[PDB]
């Protein structure tokens, strides 16, 4: 979803399902790997 | 006008400065509901008296 | 159960006395409501 | 002339009993 080899185009964009699995979004803010991260519908600290 | 009527959901969802805004909307409306109730009971108390 | 506790089911947290319910909810229903439209009953997600 | 009462008290709506009960009213 994030580290895939090639993403789709913005003109023809694809959708992927995430369900019935554990997701720890704390890495997206603590790890200095991705450029920018900002949540709007929920606080970034209460994702888990 | 708040995002939700449950106060526990606001604090556990919104940021600290954003949660105070959503909770303040409830305090404004819920208070006016009491001000309307106490006004009717006070007048109704005078009518029954 | 049978004690005033701070519960948290599906992220919905609150204060109340948990106890086994005599209500028969359909297979899809999760939460119930009282006259005041506030949470009256709950469904434990792990062990239904 | 005519739980519900418990749901109101849980919401902070306290229904206090009258001081002069119906039995006290009947004897007056």
């Amino acid at each position: 979803v994030f580290n895939a080899t090639r993403f789709a185009s913005v003109y023809a964009w694809n959708r992927k399902r995430i369900s019935n699995c554990v997701a720890d979004y704390s890495v997206l803010y603590n790890s200095a790997s991705f450029s920018t991260f900002k949540c709007y519908g929920v606080s970034p600290t209460k994702l888990n | 006008g708040a995002i939700s009527s449950v106060l526990n959901d606001i604090l556990s969802r919104l940021d600290p400065p954003e949660a105070e805004v959503q909770i303040d909307r409830l305090i404004t409306g819920r208070l006016q509901s009491l001000q309307t109730y106490v006004t009717q009971q006070l007048i109704r108390a005078a009518e029954i008296r | 159960k049978n004690k005033c506790v701070n519960f948290n089911f599906n992220g919905l947290t609150g204060t109340g006395v948990l106890t086994e319910s005599n209500k028969k909810f359909l297979p899809f229903q999760q939460f119930g409501r009282d006259i005041a439209d506030t949470t009256d009953a709950v469904r434990d997600p792990q062990t239904l | 002339v005519t739980d519900l009462i418990c749901a109101q008290k849980f919401n902070g709506l306290t229904v206090l009993p009258p001081l002069l009960t119906d039995e006290m009213i009947a004897q007056y």
